[PDB]
């Protein structure tokens, strides 16, 4: 039913075009990236603190000493990526900030869609395309997809409306 | 003076009968005995000036002529419309199910 | 393309005004040190 | 030697018409009694010329050269038809069937793409009277049909079409339609082209002929959205004659 | 001190601001080629006939796109999986119409990014680190291969690979849902669990560590100044964090070992994204998501719709509309 | 019927028909309303009154379907033409106007009739000045919409 | 609603005699239709020739009429084109062509009745969905 | 009737002055079409200056 | 004008990358 | 175009040879602990 | 007379006819020249040519 | 009035850029 919710939002609200969703996407994907990259950096900059090949045992929750080398992690990432963290507090705050902010941004966009205040269209594109039948972009291609979604799912998805769409009004490309 | 000629054609007999000069061949399944053999013959031998011309198609057996006679009232002819007959669209107009 | 003419000044101040704010705070931080 | 598919494939040779040896200067005699067909006509364009628009007072613009951007997809082949002898000794080719169209788009200076339907559909081409022999001075001249480049199911990028599609600019619900009428109402053009075929090689033994062609036709008008360009095409042809 | 050994020593030097390395010797030119071609195409390339039907799609800024709608458009379906380098075109004009820049960019980029992964191994070795950061990056890398190479291989054409554009990305994922139903496929469902859970644990870890910073500063200063790069002592109290989180839930759902904690952080999103990249890579061979269409029927045999049938109605709308001029036959088999 | 009341019965004044970046007054979209054209009544060739199905607020675009009093489809504007049964051309749909600017007028040429059918999905039909503000024809939301958005 | 003998009653021949299938026959019919026919006829369409479906109305206008058990049993033995003019056993599964269509080999006379019965019953249950195609999914 | 100086072109004339006359898109400022200018087109000169 | 604006912002970001990498505040140990 | 082809063939071969011979030049020894 | 030569004999192409804040190309002023209309000859009622 | 629309951005930047320059120099003088 949630899968149907996603698709509804594509076809009716063009929600993928919404910059508040886009900021949410960046925040969730960026959070996941931070999660993976931080866990792997720590696990690959560990100090040798025991003799076993299972490095988990050489950590004691009451030790005062950092268990991995911030300095070697900073060098690695500076030379691989150009920039690295150098402040552990900033690092972990940033990990709080990124996904929390992304989710807050998406919530804002959904508030707008409560009112059908969508980011549905680019007006400049529609004016040009209306006048110039050879103008085509990935933006106009996706709106045709939306138009198919709406006409093909509305009668069954909104049964209280008693939509009766005869075959001849359904939008369809060639053959399909 | 800018008109859609297919929509215009829906306002002729083409919009109510099988148009022997324009209609796609799949419509001949609507009446018994017509598809595929007679339908193939009818489409290849178009255009027709009148619905009765169909009975002069060289090769018809008497059984074929009688089948056409039974169905002459389901047929019409209008002017050939290029948009409907180019592209081999009388054989496959891009509509399936 | 028939874009919103005010989009340009909108974009320009959206970049300029917060960027200037940061630069002001940065430069006066350096000149303390 | 006759090549196989696996010799040819990927080479570009599939898009080229057969040639005749430069030795082939014979003549193929015509029996006004007998009937004949062309078992294969092949047309290979080599040059696409587009008429420019001089804009100023009646200057009459030139045919300018263009670059082909759609690759080796241009040749018409396997065309066949009746070759009739007329009372006055003229011969008339009547095209019946074949791979008799290719869409082509060439690019003008400045970057304008010009699509066209290179075709000889419904070609009827005829010689002078009193032939009696096809020779290396024989000319065929004729005219053919140029249907719309797109056919009726074609949907533009906003979903509008002729036999299918929206009839309005649905993305501008309350815009004034008058200005949009040319984009909204699709029209199916049917124009005529002219071709001359010049026979420069004849194998009297085998019924094969070859030479040069020049045709003139209109380009795509995007279902009436814009005015077509005039196009002049030159190339080489090959045809095989058979008694029916 | 011979010319080669000096060169080898510069290539592998740990004194270079950016490490080069042997993987870098391939990575740098291929990424520069991909990047320079991508910027130029995105700004100025002319329309590309992506579906091979002489229907060019405009992707660049100068031909009427903005940042959201622009793309480098995939190469023509007429080419399919054929190699289309520049020198195979009769002219640059031709190469541009048929979508050549896409192929140049994606092949150089995939090469360059594969070398990026190896370069992460290499520098780790030069610095005496453990080696497996590059294995974390194999998850995103695998995902890029899937949408730029594997999926085009299975479907038979780079014209069905993901566009290098923002709206092109959306087109890709909509048409994927109609042809495969990625949403009802468990490997995509695990990818969602991987990235949602990844964002969750990012916030959790960040908030728990930030919650348990040791007081080292006044309220007039950023608490971040309580940590100095390279200090030997930890900057938060993990026992306090564990004491908070184990009470939030219960004791044994909270880590007290920082190494297990950070391994878990690494493992969950990496593994979920492996699965989702394998989802795309296996739907490349059309082993699609669950089909429960008309699975529920009543005593008489009437179909009783479920939410899966509602999904199917939406998928049908995407199916019948996409590439609207490109199908002549009833089944969209690739 | 007062024009003021007719104008409320029009989807372009519905505040749930706008978009986030469609800026400015409503007048910038559909234009400055000048006059109620009148109430459109559609009939087929047999004289049944037909009813345009109105656009719901959820839909940016909506097809043109005509119903009888009982809700039975009797005419539409078809997308695919080859198997159309209910075209305006086939059903002989006409439109007559009562009240307003077009009162007492009847149109029968199918393209004109379809044109008003396309407007009737929006409710009552108004003449707009689109030139004065160079209106683009796309619906904007009202102050009711903008205020709710911002305060929520 | 349920599978009643009314729904399970279908024309036997063109004379207008009828036969009442059991629930068992119907489900046998459905199972055998899946085994031997649905690869092309899923849902009552025909994938390799969509102009011809398995709707009762279409079968009724076929020559020999095929909207009855006898016509359909015959079709499965000796298939013709829609106008009856040409035999198509070489390109359509039949008992006559069980050598080239091996799934027809092990079909008994009662299997044919059950398959024909499924085809005449299903539109009574599904309506337009049977033979209508994706529009009705 | 529409030469560069009517169009507000300022640097185009200085390239034309010293022998750059053609575009990679196949026009030249003298009105000849289909010329092949090689690298030293208006576009090549601009690119060179950027690099 | 919109094209110029998009490309200007993009170029400013690339320039920022350059300063952020080569002219960063150096990390210094304790 | 043939010139472009030749150029790219040469450039690619160059970089791939650098890569192959670079990793063959005692690469295991190039680490900070134990060298051989 | 070639159009190009007539067009030079027109004050709209004189560079001393402009304005300091009249910005842009000359085409923004009189427009894009499309065609010579022809040389105008003025005569009074006595058929004497005037200038 | 049919005024030039780049007039707005030209005037805004004519004010903003040199003003900001001076503000930057003044604030960093006070903090030193
Ligand atoms: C960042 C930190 C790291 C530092 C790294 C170092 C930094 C240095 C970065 C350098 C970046 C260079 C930028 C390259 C831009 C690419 C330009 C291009 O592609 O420009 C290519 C141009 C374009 O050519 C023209 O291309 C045109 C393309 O038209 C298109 O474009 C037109 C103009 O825009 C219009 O749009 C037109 O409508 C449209 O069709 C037409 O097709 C013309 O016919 C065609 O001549 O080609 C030319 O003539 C060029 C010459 C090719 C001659 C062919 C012979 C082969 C020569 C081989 C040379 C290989 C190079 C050597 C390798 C190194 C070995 C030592
Ligand atoms: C790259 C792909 C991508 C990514 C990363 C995202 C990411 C996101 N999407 Mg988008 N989406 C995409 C593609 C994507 N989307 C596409 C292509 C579409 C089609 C248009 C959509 C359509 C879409 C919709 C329609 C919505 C989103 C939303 C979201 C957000 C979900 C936030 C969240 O965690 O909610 C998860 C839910 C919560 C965090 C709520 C609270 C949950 C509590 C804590 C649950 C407790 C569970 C409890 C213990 C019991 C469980 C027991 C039981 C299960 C056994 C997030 C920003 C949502 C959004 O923007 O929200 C504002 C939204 O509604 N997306
Ligand atoms: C590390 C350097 C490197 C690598 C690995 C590649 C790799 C590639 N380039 Mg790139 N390229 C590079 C540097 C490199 N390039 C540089 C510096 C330039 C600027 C001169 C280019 C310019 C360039 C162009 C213009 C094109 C390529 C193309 C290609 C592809 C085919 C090359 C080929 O056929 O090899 C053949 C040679 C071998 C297989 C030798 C193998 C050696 C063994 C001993 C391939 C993806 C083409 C492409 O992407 O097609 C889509 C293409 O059109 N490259
Ligand atoms: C509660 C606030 C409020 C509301 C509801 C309105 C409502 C309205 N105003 Mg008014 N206005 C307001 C405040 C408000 N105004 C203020 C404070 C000013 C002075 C700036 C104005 C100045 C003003 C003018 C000059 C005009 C209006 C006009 C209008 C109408 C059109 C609005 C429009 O197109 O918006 C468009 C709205 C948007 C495009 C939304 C912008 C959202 C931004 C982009 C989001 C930013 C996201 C952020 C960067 C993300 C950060 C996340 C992360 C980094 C943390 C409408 C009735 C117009 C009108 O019709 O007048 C007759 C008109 O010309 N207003
Ligand atoms: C030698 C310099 C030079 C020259 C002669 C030109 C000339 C031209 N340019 Mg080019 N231009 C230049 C530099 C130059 N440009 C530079 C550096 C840029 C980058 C910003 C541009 C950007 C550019 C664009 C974007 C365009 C032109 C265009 C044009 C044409 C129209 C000019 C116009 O309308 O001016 C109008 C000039 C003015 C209104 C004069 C402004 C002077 C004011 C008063 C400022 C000085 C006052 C100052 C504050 C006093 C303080 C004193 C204090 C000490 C007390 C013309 C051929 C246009 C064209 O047609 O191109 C196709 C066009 O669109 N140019
Ligand atoms: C030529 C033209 C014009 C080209 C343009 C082409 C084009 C398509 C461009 C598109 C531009 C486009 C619009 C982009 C969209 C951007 C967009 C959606 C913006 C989102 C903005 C935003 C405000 C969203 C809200 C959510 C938000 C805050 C997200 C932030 C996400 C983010 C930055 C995450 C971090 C990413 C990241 C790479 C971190 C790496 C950090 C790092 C170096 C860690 C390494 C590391 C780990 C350790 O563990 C330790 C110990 C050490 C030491 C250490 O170092
Ligand atoms: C007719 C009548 C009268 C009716 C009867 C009805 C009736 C009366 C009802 C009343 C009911 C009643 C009386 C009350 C009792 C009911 C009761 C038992 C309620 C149950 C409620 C319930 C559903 C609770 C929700 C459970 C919940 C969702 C938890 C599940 C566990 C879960 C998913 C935990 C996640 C754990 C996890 C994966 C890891 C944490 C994430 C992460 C890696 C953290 C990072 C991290 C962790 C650390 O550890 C430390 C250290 C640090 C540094 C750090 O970064
Ligand atoms: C100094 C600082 C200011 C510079 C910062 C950067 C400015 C950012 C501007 C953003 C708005 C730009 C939108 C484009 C508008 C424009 O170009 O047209 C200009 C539009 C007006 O629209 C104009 O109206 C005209 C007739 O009056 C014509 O119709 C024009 O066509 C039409 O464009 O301006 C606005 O309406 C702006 C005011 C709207 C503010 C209220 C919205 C409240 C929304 C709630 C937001 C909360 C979200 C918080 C997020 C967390
Ligand atoms: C392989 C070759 C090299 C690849 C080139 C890489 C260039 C990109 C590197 C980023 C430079 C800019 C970051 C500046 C900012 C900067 O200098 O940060 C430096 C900062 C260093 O943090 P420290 O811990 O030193 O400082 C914290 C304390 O100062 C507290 O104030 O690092 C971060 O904060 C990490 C998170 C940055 C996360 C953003 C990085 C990814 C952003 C990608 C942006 C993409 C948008 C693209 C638009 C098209
Ligand atoms: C594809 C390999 C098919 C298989 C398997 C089955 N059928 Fe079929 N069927 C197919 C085609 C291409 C056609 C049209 C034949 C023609 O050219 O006329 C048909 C037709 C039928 C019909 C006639 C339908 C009508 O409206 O007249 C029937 C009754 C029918 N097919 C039945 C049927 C049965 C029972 C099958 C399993 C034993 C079966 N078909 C398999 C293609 C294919
Ligand atoms: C030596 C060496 C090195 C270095 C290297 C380098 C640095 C390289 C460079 C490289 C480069 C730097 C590269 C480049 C390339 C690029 C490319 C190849 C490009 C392409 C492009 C294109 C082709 C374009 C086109 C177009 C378009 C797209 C559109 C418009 C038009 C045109 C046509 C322009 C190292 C250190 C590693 C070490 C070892 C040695
Ligand atoms: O999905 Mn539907 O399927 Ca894979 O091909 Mn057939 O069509 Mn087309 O080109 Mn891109 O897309
Ligand atoms: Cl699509
Ligand atoms: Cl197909
Ligand atoms: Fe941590």
């Amino acid at each position: 039913a949630i899968f149907r919710f996603l698709l509804f939002f594509q076809g009716f609200h063009n929600w993928t075009l919404n910059p508040f969703h886009m900021m949410g996407v960046a925040g969730v994907l960026g959070g996941a990236l931070l999660c993976a990259i931080h866990g792997a950096t720590v696990e690959n900059t560990l100090f040798q603190d025991g003799e076993g090949a299972s490095t988990f045992r050489a950590f004691n929750p009451t030790q005062a000493e950092e268990t991995y080398s911030m300095v070697t992690a900073n060098r690695f990432w500076s030379q691989i990526f150009g920039i690295a963290f150098s402040n552990k507090r900033w690092l972990h705050f940033f990990m709080l900030f990124v996904p929390v902010t992304g989710l807050w941004m998406s919530a804002i966009g959904v508030v707008g869609l409560a009112l059908n205040l969508r980011s549905y269209d680019f007006i400049s594109q529609e004016i040009r395309a209306a006048e110039d039948p050879e103008f085509e972009t990935f933006y106009t291609k996706n709106l045709l997809l939306n138009e198919g979604i709406r006409a093909w799912m509305a009668p069954q998805d909104q049964p209280h409306e008693n939509f009766v769409f005869p075959e001849e009004v359904l939008p369809r490309g060639n053959a399909l | 003076e800018l008109v859609n000629v297919v929509d215009e054609k829906l306002g002729t007999a083409y919009g109510e009968k099988i148009d022997l000069n324009n209609t796609n061949i799949a419509a001949f399944i609507q009446y018994r005995g017509l598809y595929p053999t007679l339908a193939k013959l009818i489409v290849k031998n178009a255009p027709y000036e009148s619905v009765e011309d169909v009975l002069n198609i060289p090769g018809l057996t008497e059984r074929q002529k009688q089948i056409l006679r039974e169905n002459l009232e389901h047929f019409t002819v209008t002017e050939v419309e290029t948009a409907l007959v180019e592209g081999g669209d009388r054989y496959n107009n891009g509509l399936y199910k | 393309m028939e874009v919103n003419q005010l989009g340009l000044i909108a974009t320009a101040l959206f970049v300029l005004v917060p960027s200037v704010f940061l630069i002001i705070l940065y430069v006066q931080t350096e000149s303390q040190q | 030697q006759t090549l196989t598919y696996d010799d040819i494939v990927g080479t570009g040779l599939a898009n080229k018409c057969p040639t005749l040896d430069d030795t082939a200067r014979g003549a193929y005699p015509i029996d006004s009694s007998q009937t004949y067909r062309i078992a294969r006509l092949c047309l290979q364009p080599t040059t696409f010329l587009v008429k420019e628009e001089p804009k100023n007072k009646r200057q009459e613009a030139e045919f300018v050269p263009t670059k082909l951007v759609t690759r080796e997809t241009t040749s018409l082949d396997q065309i066949q038809g009746e070759l009739k002898v007329n009372s006055d000794g003229s011969l008339t080719f009547v095209e019946e069937d074949g791979i008799d169209f290719q869409p082509v788009t060439v690019q003008m200076a400045g970057g304008e793409r010009i699509p066209l339907l290179f075709t000889v559909k419904n070609l009827v081409a005829s010689t002078q009277p009193n032939v009696t022999s096809i020779t290396t001075s024989t000319d065929f001249k004729g005219e053919f049909n140029v249907p719309s480049y797109r056919t009726a199911n074609f949907l533009d990028p906003k979903g509008r079409g002729l036999a299918s599609g929206y009839d309005s600019a649905i993305a501008l619900p309350q815009a004034k339609e008058e200005e949009l009428a040319r984009a909204n109402v699709k029209r199916f053009s049917l124009t005529k082209g002219q071709i001359s075929l010049n026979v420069a090689k004849v194998d009297g033994r085998t019924g094969e002929i070859a030479g040069t062609f020049e045709s003139e036709q209109l380009s795509d008008d995007d279902m009436g959205a814009h005015e077509p360009h005039e196009v002049k095409i030159q190339g080489v042809f090959y045809a095989s004659i058979e008694p029916a | 001190a011979n010319l080669w050994e000096r060169f080898c020593n510069w290539v592998t030097s740990t004194d270079n601001r950016l490490y080069v390395g042997w993987f870098g010797v391939i990575m740098i030119p291929t990424l520069l080629a991909a990047t320079i071609c991508f910027v130029i195409a995105f700004i100025a390339a002319p329309p590309v006939d992506i579906d091979g039907i002489r229907e060019p799609v405009s992707g660049s800024l100068l031909y009427g796109n903005n940042i959201i709608t622009g793309a480098v458009v995939p190469s023509s379906n007429a080419i399919g999986l054929h190699f289309y380098p520049i020198w195979e075109a009769a002219s640059l004009d031709e190469w541009l119409y048929n979508g050549g820049p896409y192929q140049l960019i994606i092949f150089h980029f995939l090469l360059g990014a594969s070398c990026y992964m190896g370069r992460q191994w290499e520098l780790s070795y030069r610095l005496g680190m453990r080696p497996w950061i590059c294995v974390a990056y194999s998850a995103p890398l695998a995902s890029a291969f899937a949408v730029f190479l594997i999926y085009p291989i299975g479907q038979g054409s780079f014209s069905d690979g993901m566009p290098l554009g923002i709206s092109g990305t959306f087109n890709f994922m909509i048409v994927f849902q109609a042809e495969h139903n990625i949403l009802m496929h468990p490997f995509h469902q695990l990818g969602v669990a991987g990235v949602f859970g990844g964002a969750l644990f990012c916030a959790m870890h960040g908030s728990l560590v930030t919650s348990s910073l040791i007081r080292e500063t006044t309220e007039t200063e950023s608490a971040n100044y309580g940590y100095k790069f390279g200090q030997e002592e930890e900057t938060y109290n993990i026992v306090a964090a564990h004491g908070y989180f184990g009470r939030l839930i219960f004791q044994y759902a909270s880590f007290n070992n920082s190494r297990s904690l950070h391994f878990f952080l690494a493992a969950w999103p990496v593994v979920g994204v492996w699965f989702t990249a394998l989802g795309i890579s296996t739907m490349a061979f059309n082993l699609n998501g669950f089909n429960f269409n008309h699975s529920v029927i009543d005593a008489k045999g009437n179909v009783i719709n479920t939410w899966a049938d509602i999904i199917n109605r939406a998928n049908l709308g995407m199916e019948v509309m996409h590439e609207r001029n490109a199908h002549n036959f009833p089944l969209d088999l690739a | 019927i007062p024009e003021k009341l007719a104008f409320y019965d029009y989807i372009g004044n519905n505040p749930a028909k706008g978009g986030l970046f469609r800026t400015g007054p409503m007048n910038k979209g559909d234009g400055i309303a000048q006059a109620w054209k009148g109430h459109a009544v559609f009939r087929n060739k047999e004289g049944e009154e037909l009813f345009v199905r109105r656009m719901p607020a959820f839909f940016e675009s909506f097809p043109v379907i005509l119903t009888d009093k009982n809700g039975v489809v009797k005419a539409d504007i078809p997308f695919r033409r080859a198997e159309s049964k209910y075209s305006f051309e086939q059903q002989g749909v006409t439109v007559s106007f009562y009240g307003g600017e077009l009162n007492g007028q009847t149109f029968t040429d199918p393209p004109t009739v379809k044109s008003y059918a396309r407007k009737a999905i929006f409710g009552e039909i108004f003449e707009f000045d689109t030139e004065t503000l160079n209106s683009d024809g796309i619906f904007r939301t009202s102050p009711r919409g903008w205020f709710t958005f911002a305060h929520a | 609603a349920e599978l009643t003998p009314e729904v399970l009653t279908v024309p036997l021949n063109s004379e207008g005699k009828t036969i009442t299938l059991t629930e068992k026959q119907y489900l046998e019919g459905k199972r055998l239709f899946q085994y031997a026919c649905a690869s092309c006829h899923v849902g009552g369409i025909t994938k390799t020739n969509p102009s011809l479906d398995l709707r009762t109305e279409t079968l009724a206008l076929a020559t020999p009429p095929r909207d009855n058990i006898e016509g359909l049993v015959d079709y499965m033995k000796n298939p013709t084109t829609y106008d009856g003019e040409q035999e198509i056993a070489e390109v359509h599964p039949s008992l006559r062509s069980a050598d080239i269509f091996p799934k027809m080999r092990n079909l008994t006379e009662k299997d044919l009745v059950a398959i024909a019965g499924h085809i005449l019953v299903e539109p009574k249950i599904l309506g337009d969905k049977w033979g209508g195609g994706k529009v009705y999914y | 009737l529409n030469p560069m100086w009517r169009q507000g072109m300022f640097v185009l004339p200085f390239m034309a002055r010293l022998g750059v006359t053609g575009s990679w898109s196949g026009w030249s400022i003298t009105g000849e079409t289909g010329i092949d200018p090689g690298f030293w087109s208006f576009e090549g000169v601009a690119l060179a200056h950027i690099v | 004008m919109e094209t110029i604006t998009y490309v200007f912002i993009f170029a400013c970001i690339i320039a920022l990358f350059f300063f952020a990498i080569f002219f960063r505040e150096p990390p210094r140990i304790t | 175009m043939e010139t472009l082809k030749i150029t790219v063939y040469i450039v690619v071969t160059f970089f791939v040879l650098l890569f192959v011979f670079g990793f063959l030049s005692g690469d295991p020894a190039r680490n900070p602990k134990r060298k051989d």
